[PDB]
């Protein structure tokens, strides 16, 4: 058993973190007070759920998580939330004033003054680990804290934890819920600084989650709560193999092995099915073939793009519920003869499949109906570069006029860092080009 | 995140008083400082503008400044006059005679240190002060001359804080003295350097709206201040109530100010209905009027320039879905009026608490390059007199030289040309 | 008021289309870089498909199918017909072709050429990406592309003993309905076809550019060397005792369906965040047995002068108005 | 359609199907953080100098 520490940075990171840990407790049968009746070893453990939960002598299961935000309004909701008893004060870190949607403010000005406190609180959780394997970092691209402070933390994590893996869950900006015009600036700035320090990053476009909530859940104006409960399902199906018994993606190192052959191309596409509205009293339960087929429909992807016009480097299928390998094989065979699934030549055309028999857990009173089987596909396709193209285009429009640049320079950042970051993204788009075409 | 409010001069104190009357009603605060509301949304961000003293009473974080006691005496005997902290009344006796030099260099210099002592005391009690807001006119002497002197000294003592102003621009249609273009030109250069956000409130636009739209035959200053009060409540909604967009002064600045000097906003309000007032509006109607020039407070035609950034705030219980599609409808129907090199420059916010007397309202905050028409108008009026050095003796008598007028004239012409650069790019 | 942008100024077809859209009073042209558009008339090369369908509150449509280049390039078309089982290497309406790189099939093309010399059959081939030769050596040397069998016995229009090819315009909308324009054209040669001297490519290449540059009788039997369907149908009735519908058009409609259905799973925008349509130009050849052969498919064709108005109006009604509301087509069902 | 590496437990199973064969040091970071802080201090001193005039 090797432990994993979750870090939640900024409003988006903290709120998604609160939705995931709520879901983890429901999946593992952990009560809001931290007690776990199914855990017969009181005060200690060596099994799969202990990778995300420590144990006190009183039998309390404590998330291996630290929450950090430069403003206290979001983390104070955790201090008084349903699962307030789970966390102790040392895990929650707040400042007085936020980064004001300014990467430079979060990275340089405020990051310099709080980076040592965050690392000290992380060191406390790390000292409780027998064989720590790395970190899962939740943050947005567009926020000043989620972008600026995260890249500083990822640098210091590579220094203080050189052998440990680092995975990201990153929120790509969408104008339908975005709160800042400079979010393309912050996204590209934080990708440039974090790229070398992240081994695998799962991007989630708020636009895609927004429309899935509108179409599949019949929500006219989705809120962050609707979005986060859905994102928590995806993240849960991605981390399930670290928290349950199994043989696929059993440690963080296998995520890079199975999904990232080229180090800079470490942004796998996630696709999830089925998403069924709980307001429907009855729904026809989709088959293994029907949910597997939906993994190749762009309307179910976390980032809207067209995998047909790219090439695959790897593909993982993570099933939850009533699924046996026979039905998976028959589903894959029929899908090959109806869809454009082109792999790069230096990789075998194939799928790594993981099945967990426990069906997905839904938050009671939520928007998602319980289903008998669900799947999350993790495919490293060059088509996800379409998201970098949209983002780089918006950067180019504003930066050509130096719009808003003075806000960043005013925090001590050199204007050249803008150009270094944009050139790195230009090389990144070229890498996807020579691999996918 | 506390804001310190300052109101200076006759106009600044009369408009500032109405502003505190309006938002104290919205937050359920009575003239004695006691809360009597029925919703906790009124108190969730009450500390942004109010200090909570002993007895669970809320005292506005407001400083009242004038070189003449007349207007501030009327405020202390006004509706909410007792709600203001008595120590925060800082005034002189000589007055400023509608003279920027007297406000900025002689009469105002004698009083400014006592105002800064009160500013310092209000700041020492802030958990995390985020900035200041100043209400003043630019055409007089105290608000214009001493107000901009105050802004300079506050910036020196708080260089890392946001400075925001509600600045009333003079117009010959609603004029007190002929030297107003001199006073406005001298202070506009101060605002260019020393504020981060300035709401340009044109008295001509306020007069035309009272007359043409509100059907008020003989508009008074009290009628003009009705519009300003309603506009100030709208543009500060995102600061006073829970929300995600422009929730503080710095995030507002980051969203609205792509270039440091171009921080002069055109505010707008809707509905603006003559007294009918009982007719319910629809979301398409609110959105159409909010973008209409007749609802703008700066007397500039937006179709003569382009929008750099736009902030929109809808108040009341309404279809948030229908709000989103009407906002997109406006942009997608008239996309030539928004600069293309700032994608998604229109940000929308919704607040459930409506203003008093209305079920729905919309407030417009635009950073348009058409605001150069305002500064060009002041510049022409300035030059028409300064070309003959007319009325200059009022200023040279206070120690000023003609060179300082020439430099203020060049600065505002530079500002106009800076707007012209980004209107065609 | 719908909005659209123009990003291919050298397109004669969509220049008329945009002119028609403006003439409806319900469409407004924006600057070419304005992303807040309903319709994109995009550029030919490197159309940014990845930036479409990401504008809240805007149904976005584009006049090109991403991925249709697999059908509209000589090398990729030959690869598509050989590799796809729907078309197969035993396809009967496509001439025997081989992709030659200057993977490469130079050993298979010689294996077939040697097979033809073994049987003393017609061993005339054409290379393009043009040289018509009866020896495989002269073809491979010229490349250093694709080499296909030259139709040694084409249908020759009389009087003139002359060659011709048939251009068909096909419109595929966002629902992947296949519409065949009822009005096609015949690019006729004005020089008698001559089995000897294949280098005199004036009677051997029906290109309107070549016939307007080297043909002596250009504009004799028909203006611009362009014979419409009505005259060609009358000729087949008088001469060959048959109709254009039976003898040729059935095979044309069959080929159009087979090509477009084969790539439908790869390019369809059925459940995509943006919609696509595209106008195609199919080029067919006819032999003396009235058997139709497919030559190439054009992704950005130009119309005939007479039909430049009817077809462009049909494009607005079928492909643009069906998405943004305010028959000259044969719907090929599938 | 080759199924390899089938591992079964009570919680589920996993397998693979094949269809066809084929950093800055702590000092360097502190240097950049302090360089930006010095540029902030320099801009603030110039503003105070400008205000002193
Ligand atoms: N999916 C999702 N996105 C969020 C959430 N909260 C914020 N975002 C997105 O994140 C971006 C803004 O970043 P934030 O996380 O709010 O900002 P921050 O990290 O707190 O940084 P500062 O507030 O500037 O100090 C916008 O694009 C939002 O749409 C959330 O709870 N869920
Ligand atoms: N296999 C073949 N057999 C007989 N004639 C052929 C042939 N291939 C080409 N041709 C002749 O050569 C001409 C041009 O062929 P090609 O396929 O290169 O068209 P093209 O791309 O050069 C111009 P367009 O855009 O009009 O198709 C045809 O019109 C036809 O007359
Ligand atoms: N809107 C509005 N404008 C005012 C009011 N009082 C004065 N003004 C304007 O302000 C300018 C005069 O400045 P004023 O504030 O009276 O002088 P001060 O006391 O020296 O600051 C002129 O342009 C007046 O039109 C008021 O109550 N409302
Ligand atoms: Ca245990
Ligand atoms: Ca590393
Ligand atoms: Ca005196
Ligand atoms: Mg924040
Ligand atoms: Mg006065
Ligand atoms: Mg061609």
């Amino acid at each position: 058993m090797r432990e994993c520490i979750s870090i939640h940075v900024g409003q988006a990171g903290v709120q998604i973190g609160n939705a995931c840990w709520e879901l983890y407790c429901l999946e593992h049968g952990i009560q809001p007070d931290g007690q776990m009746p199914s855990d017969k070893t009181i005060g200690g453990g060596d099994d799969s759920f202990n990778t995300f939960f420590s144990e006190t002598g009183a039998g309390k299961h404590v998330p291996r998580a630290v929450f950090v935000d430069l403003e206290p309004t979001v983390i104070d909701e955790v201090r008084t939330g349903t699962y307030r008893q789970l966390f102790h004060p040392e895990q929650l870190i707040t400042g007085k004033e936020d980064a004001a949607n300014n990467y430079a403010r979060g990275h340089y000005t405020i990051g310099k003054e709080i980076i040592d406190l965050v690392l000290d609180r992380i060191r406390k959780l790390a000292d409780q680990c027998t064989g720590l394997q790395g970190f899962l970092v939740f943050h947005s691209f567009g926020g000043g804290t989620g972008s600026g402070f995260t890249s500083l933390l990822m640098e210091r994590l590579s220094v203080d934890y050189g052998k440990k893996s680092k995975l990201e869950f990153s929120i790509y900006p969408a104008p339908q819920v975005s709160t800042a015009v400079v979010e393309p600036y912050n996204s590209i700035l934080t990708t440039h600084t974090t790229l070398e320090h992240s081994d695998c990053a799962f991007m989630v476009d708020n636009e895609a989650i927004y429309d899935i909530c509108r179409r599949n859940l019949d929500i006219e104006r989705p809120t962050y709560t609707n979005l986060n409960r859905l994102i928590s399902q995806i993240v849960s199906s991605i981390t399930a193999s670290l928290r349950f018994d199994g043989a696929l993606n059993v440690d963080l190192t296998e995520f890079q092995t199975n999904l990232v052959p080229y180090p800079r191309i470490h942004f796998p596409l996630a696709t999830y099915a089925p998403v069924i509205s709980a307001e429907k009293a009855y729904h026809e339960q989709l088959s293994v073939a029907e949910i597997t087929n939906a993994c190749f429909e762009p309307a179910n992807q976390m980032v809207k793009c067209d995998p047909r016009h790219g090439k695959y480097m790897a593909c993982c299928l993570l099933y939850r519920g009533d699924v046996v390998p026979k039905d998976v094989n028959a589903a894959i065979a029929t899908i090959k003869t109806k869809r454009s699934i082109q792999f790069v030549d230096w990789c075998p055309t194939g799928f790594k499949v993981g099945i967990n028999y426990q069906p997905p857990t839904v938050v009671p009173g939520g928007d998602l109906a319980k289903v008998q089987r669900a799947v999350c596909m993790l495919s490293n396709t060059t088509a996800i570069a379409e998201a970098w193209a949209r983002l780089d285009h918006k950067f180019d429009l504003m930066y050509a006029k130096r719009a808003f640049v003075h806000w960043y320079v005013g925090e001590g950042m050199e204007e050249g860092e803008f150009s270094e970051a944009r050139e790195d993204m230009a090389a990144l788009e070229k890498d996807y080009e020579e691999v996918g075409v | 995140r506390e804001i310190v409010h300052i109101q200076a001069g006759q106009c600044g104190n009369q408009i500032g008083a109405k502003f505190w009357e309006v938002i104290s009603d919205e937050h359920g605060i009575d003239p004695t400082g006691s809360y009597h509301g029925d919703s906790d949304l009124q108190l969730e961000r009450i500390n942004v503008y109010y200090n909570e003293a002993t007895g669970n009473k809320y005292v506005p974080r407001a400083i009242l400044v004038d070189l003449e006691p007349g207007t501030m005496d009327s405020v202390r005997s006004g509706p909410f006059g007792q709600i203001f902290r008595p120590d925060n009344f800082v005034f002189g006796q000589s007055g400023a005679g509608n003279n920027w030099a007297k406000g900025h260099y002689t009469e105002g210099a004698e009083l400014v240190d006592s105002v800064l002592d009160v500013v310092r005391k209000e700041s020492e009690s802030c958990d995390c002060l985020q900035g200041f807001q100043l209400t003043h006119s630019l055409g007089g002497g105290t608000g214009s001359g001493m107000g901009t002197l105050l802004i300079s000294k506050i910036r020196e003592e708080y260089p890392d804080r946001i400075m925001n102003t509600f600045s009333v621009m003079p117009s010959p249609k609603v004029s007190d003295t002929v030297v107003e273009p001199y006073n406005a030109t001298l202070s506009v250069h101060q605002l260019v350097e020393n504020t981060d956000e300035t709401y340009c409130i044109d008295n001509e636009a306020l007069y035309d709206i009272c007359f043409r739209t509100l059907k008020l035959t003989t508009p008074t200053y009290g009628d003009l201040n009705h519009l300003v009060s309603a506009t100030m409540s709208g543009v500060t909604t995102c600061l006073r109530f829970p929300g995600q967009l422009n929730a503080d002064l710095r995030k507002l600045a980051v969203n609205m100010v792509p270039f440091p000097r171009l921080h002069f906003f055109m505010p707008g309000f809707a509905p603006l209905t003559s007294r009918q007032q009982y007719r319910a509006l629809t979301v398409p109607e609110l959105t159409q009027q909010m973008f209409d020039s007749k609802n703008m407070m700066a007397a500039c035609d937006p179709r003569h320039g382009r929008y750099l950034t736009v902030a929109a705030i809808f108040r009341g219980r309404m279809s948030m879905k229908e709000v989103d599609e009407q906002m997109l409808n406006v942009q997608n129907k008239n996309s030539s009026y928004f600069v293309e090199w700032i994608p998604n420059n229109v940000k929308t916010a919704v607040c459930d608490i409506p203003p008093r007397g209305l079920k729905m309202s919309a407030t417009f905050i635009g950073n348009s390059t058409a605001i150069q028409e305002l500064f060009k108008r002041i510049s022409e009026q300035f030059t028409a007199m300064f070309r003959r050095k007319a009325f200059l003796h009022w200023y040279t008598g206070e120690g000023m030289d003609e060179m300082e007028f020439t430099e203020a004239e060049s600065n505002m012409n530079d500002l106009v040309s800076e707007y012209q650069q980004y209107q065609d790019a | 008021m719908y909005t659209f942008v123009v990003r291919d100024e050298n397109s004669s077809v969509y220049a008329e289309v945009s002119r028609l859209l403006l003439a409806t009073g319900q469409w407004k042209r924006l600057r070419k870089d304005n992303p807040r558009f309903n319709l994109m008339l995009g550029e030919r090369n490197r159309l940014p498909f990845g930036r479409l369908g990401h504008e809240p509150g805007l149904v976005q449509l584009v006049n090109y199918y991403r991925g249709a280049d697999k059908l509209c390039r000589k090398a990729s078309l030959v690869k598509l017909i050989k590799t796809s089982p729907e078309l197969s290497e035993s396809c009967t309406w496509f001439p025997e072709s081989y992709v030659i790189y200057p993977t490469d099939e130079r050993e298979v093309f010689l294996a077939a050429y040697n097979r033809r010399r073994e049987g003393r059959e017609g061993n005339v081939w054409i290379a393009k990406s043009i040289l018509i030769s009866s020896e495989a050596s002269e073809l491979l040397d010229f490349i250093d592309h694709v080499i296909q069998k030259y139709l040694e016995k084409p249908l020759l229009l009389e009087p003139g003993h002359r060659k011709f090819d048939i251009r068909s315009w096909v419109l595929v909308d966002h629902l992947y309905n296949i519409y065949l324009y009822r009005e096609g054209v015949l690019r006729t040669s004005s020089e008698p076809y001559n089995s000897a001297n294949f280098q005199d490519k004036t009677c051997h290449l029906t290109n309107h550019c070549i016939q307007k540059e080297y043909s002596k009788n250009y504009g004799r039997y028909e203006e611009g060397n362009e014979m419409f369907f009505e005259e060609f149908n009358q000729y087949l009735m008088d001469a060959l005792n048959t109709t254009l519908e039976n003898s040729i058009l059935l095979q044309i409609k069959h080929i159009i369906r087979s090509c477009l259905m084969c790539i439908e799973p790869a390019i369809s925008t059925k459940h995509l965040h943006y919609q696509s349509f595209q106008l195609f130009g199919f080029d067919f050849m006819v032999d003396e047995e009235l058997k139709v052969w497919l030559i190439e498919v054009n992704g950005a064709p130009a119309c005939a002068q007479k039909l430049y108005a009817e077809l462009c109006q049909g494009i607005v009604d079928v492909a643009i108005s069906s998405v943004f509301p305010l028959s000259i087509f044969i719907k090929l069902h599938h | 359609m080759e199924v390899i590496e089938l591992n079964k437990c009570t919680s589920g199973q996993s397998f693979e199907v094949i269809l066809k064969p084929p950093d800055p040091s702590l000092e360097e970071i502190q240097k950049k953080l302090e360089a930006a802080e010095e540029r902030r201090k320099y801009q603030e001193a110039e503003l105070l100098k400008h205000l002193a005039e």
